[PDB]
Formats: C-alpha cells, structure tokens, sequence
C-alpha cells in the first residue's frame, strides 16, 4: 500500500 | 455521551495516556468526548484526534483487506463452497469500519470544520474529511459509491485550494494533504497520472523552499517529502 | 448471549477468520459463543479458545503495566500532582482485564473442567485456570490477594499432578504447564528457587525422553524446552 | 518478562 499520513 | 461527565482537560490527559499504552480505541473515545465539549481544538489536540482514529480505522482496514482477499479466493473456480460465514464476517468488520468513519465525519461536520478559520486548522480538518470519505470509498460497492468518491475529492480539493493560498510549500499539513490526495487519485479515482503529477510537483516545490527553514522545520518537511518520493518510486 | 443464534460450526469458522485478521477480541467472542453451546471442545478448538483470550488479556496486561509504571512515577518525591486521572485510567484498564479473566474462569467453571476427563483436555483447562488466576493476582492489592494466589496455585498443582501421572515428560501440554507454573512461582509466589528447580527438572526430564519422538514431535517439544532454558538464563 | 505459553 502507498504511504498516507 | 459516556464522556459527558468528564472534564475536557481530563479527557485530553487520558487520551495521552491511552496513546502511551497503545490503547487507540480508548484514545479515540476520549478525544470524541473532548471534541463534544464544543470548544475548538489546539494543534496538539487535533493531532491526538487524528492519531487515535487513524490507528483505529487503520486496523479495521487491514482486517477488512485480509477478509476481502479470503472472500475473493472463495469465489474463484474450483473453490469449495463454505457457506455465508466469510461474507458475513467481512460485512461485520466493514460495518464497524463505516461506523467509525461516520463518527469522525460527524465530529468534523458538528462542528469542527465550520468553527475552523485559520488555514492550519481548516486544512487539517478538511484533509481528515477527505481521508474518512476515502476509507468509505475503499469499501463501497453500491448506488452511492460515486457520491462517496466525490465527497472525498471535494473535501481534499477545498483543503488544497486553501493550502496553496495560505501555506508555504514546505508546510507539513500542506505536504501531508498532498500525499493523501495523490493516493486518492491513484487508488480511488483511477487517475495514476494525476497522482504522480501531484506527488512530483509537491516534492519539487517543497525542495525549492527548504532553504528558508530552521533545522527542526527542515526535519519535519523532509520526513514527509520522503513519503512522496516513496510513493513515486512505487508508481514509476 | 449475542452468539446464541449462530451455529457452533460457524462460530468456529469465524474464530479462525478472526485469528487470520488479528481480530482477537472478535476471536474470543466467537469462541465464548462456541463454548456456550455446551458441547466439549476438540484439541483444535481448545487451542482457538486459549489463543484468543491469551492475546486479549496479553494486550490488557501490557497496557496495565505501562499505566502502573506512570502511576508509580507520579507517587515519587518531587513528582508534580496531576490529579486522579492516571489512577482512574489504570483502574479502568484493570477492571476490563479482571472482567476478561472472570469471563474465562466462568467458561472453565461452567462447564469445561467438569466435563474434561481425558488428561490432555483436563490438564489444558486447569492450566488455563491457573493462568487467569495468575493474571488476577498480578493486579490484586486487597483482602483477597492471598486467596487469588492460592486459587492459581491449586489449579496449577492439580494440573501438574495429572500431567506427571498421565503424560510423558515431553508432552507439550505438560511442558507448557510447567513453564507457566514455574513463572507463577517466580513472579507471584515469591519462590524463585522453586521456579528454577521446576524449570530445570522439567527441561532435564524432557531431554531424556526426546529419543522416543518423531521429528515432528521433537520439534514441538524442543520449542517449549527452549522457553524453559530462556527463563532459566534470565533467572540465573 | 519471562516466557509463558
Ligand atoms: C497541529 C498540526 O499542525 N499538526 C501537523 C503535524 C505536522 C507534523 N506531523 C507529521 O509530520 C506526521 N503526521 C501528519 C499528520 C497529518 C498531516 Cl496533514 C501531516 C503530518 C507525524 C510524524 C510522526 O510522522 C510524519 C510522517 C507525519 C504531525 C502532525
Ligand atoms: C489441543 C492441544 O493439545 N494443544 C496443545 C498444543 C501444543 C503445541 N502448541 C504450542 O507449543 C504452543 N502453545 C501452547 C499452548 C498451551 C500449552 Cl499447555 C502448550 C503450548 C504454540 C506454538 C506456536 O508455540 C509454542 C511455544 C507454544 C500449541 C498447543
Ligand atoms: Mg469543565
Ligand atoms: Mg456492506
Ligand atoms: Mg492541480
Ligand atoms: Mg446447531
Ligand atoms: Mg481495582
Ligand atoms: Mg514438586
């Protein structure tokens, strides 16, 4: 999964 | 609300203890109680709110993905019929996830966003709005899926418009918003080119503004820039 | 009970899904529903029960220890008074922990133990009884602490007596029981010499019986023997 | 903490 904050 | 009798300051104190104890459901319940006192949140308090719900829904999303993968495998040719249990339990997890997203969206709508006038607070809440509609979109399969996706897009877009007008390109909120909206484009809107363009332009514009920063601000900005780079590397 | 309408087999199926999804509270609720159907549990089903509650209470114990350490620090000379919140939240976690232990003990008492006649089932349940009284003992500070400690001891002792009569020294249940009862001696009963003697004799007696085992049984036994060795290394 | 199973 891609990075999110 | 079960937190109605507890002082605001005590809720905040307990949310910080819950975080130390990795008790994120408790942390979220405390911060929901603090929001429902009706006063605006400080930066630190907004961060407690976001961390609590990010961790609760993050765990739900990971479980939902495990279950959805088992369910998908069950519907492949030559898979033995095992009854309704996989679908039921994925539905159970899904309904609890949607409940948490509805709870966060409800705090934002009643009344965090409308009272947030400073760009840093308003952008932060609008980003959260986009994020929790994005989590709803991840699990949506019905008549409303398009409207759910559009709700996420609209929230992110309003946050982006404010951020570009009112914050420097290195501001961590601006950066985090762009990171997430880029993921929305890639994963939800079927717009990988938009996702890549946003991540790249965000990174590059931030790079050009690092010279203005203190050491500590530079650390903050570069940490998020690396996540933009990580996504670009994954996608190209 | 909210699981009363669900088939036993479906509860078991869902407990296995919950485990895959690392949803241990759900796993425990499913297995509680399965126990409450009233039928005896197979080996596999006993393992699902134990894993679910071990993971739920394990998390509670870790959080309780974080909170108790903060509370202890708050009561040291020169620590600023911060109000009742640390104690209240440690009490909240503690009460939830005690609730889970009471729920497991209640399943064992109504009616798992009394229906368990084979040594492998009866020893396993009696070990669980000792374990959940041990968790109660960890947090006990009142009039009943001695009786709670004795309840744990008595359950472990009955399990030990059966295990030594009816199982080989390498049997994984016998080994796990001894490991835990040794920890009880060290941590709860203030009996480190007893703890060490039990761990050493258990290890050595197992070692001497490994020659009788298949490769797969040898793997199972040696895995637990290593935990005995690890504890001995910590304690000597 | 010591090991338990
Ligand atoms: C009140 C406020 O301004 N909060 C922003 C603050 C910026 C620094 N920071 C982060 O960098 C991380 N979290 C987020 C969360 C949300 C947004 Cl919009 C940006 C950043 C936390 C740290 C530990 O890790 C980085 C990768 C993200 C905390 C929030
Ligand atoms: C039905 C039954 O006989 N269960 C016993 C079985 C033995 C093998 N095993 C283990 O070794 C581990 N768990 C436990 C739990 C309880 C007891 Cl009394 C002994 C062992 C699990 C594996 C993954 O790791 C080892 C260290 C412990 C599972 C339970
Ligand atoms: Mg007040
Ligand atoms: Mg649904
Ligand atoms: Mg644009
Ligand atoms: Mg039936
Ligand atoms: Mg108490
Ligand atoms: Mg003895």
């Amino acid at each position: 999964f891609p990075a999110t904050v | 609300g079960a937190m109605g009798s507890m002082e605001r300051a005590s809720l905040i104190q307990k949310a910080k203890l819950a975080e130390q104890a990795e008790r994120y459901e408790d942390m979220a319940a405390f911060m929901k109680g603090a929001v429902e006192k009706g006063e605006e949140l400080s930066c630190e308090e907004r961060n407690l709110l976001s961390v609590a719900y990010k961790n609760v829904v993050g765990g739900q999303r990971a479980a939902w993905r495990v279950l959805s993968s088992i369910e998908q495998k069950s519907n492949e040719e030559g898979s033995e019929e095992k009854g309704p249990e996989v679908r039921e339990y994925r539905e159970k997890v899904e309904t609890e996830l949607q409940g948490v997203c509805d709870t966060v969206l409800g705090l934002l709508d009643s009344h965090l966003i409308k009272e947030a006038g400073d760009a840093e607070s308003r952008v932060f809440y609008l980003k959260m709005k986009g994020d929790y509609y994005r989590y709803l979109a991840e699990v949506a399969t019905g008549d409303d899926k398009k409207r759910i996706i559009d709700s996420a897009r609209s929230a992110y877009q309003e946050a982006m418009d404010i951020s570009k007008k009112e914050m420097p390109p290195t501001n961590p909120i601006r950066l985090g918003l762009a990171l997430n909206f880029s993921v929305f484009h890639y994963e939800i809107a079927n717009s990988p080119e938009e996702a890549i363009s946003l991540a790249k332009t965000t990174f590059d514009e931030a790079m050009a503004d690092l010279h203005t920063l203190s050491e500590d601000s530079y650390k903050d900005s570069t940490l998020i820039m690396q996540l933009l780079r990580d996504n670009l590397t994954l996608w190209t």
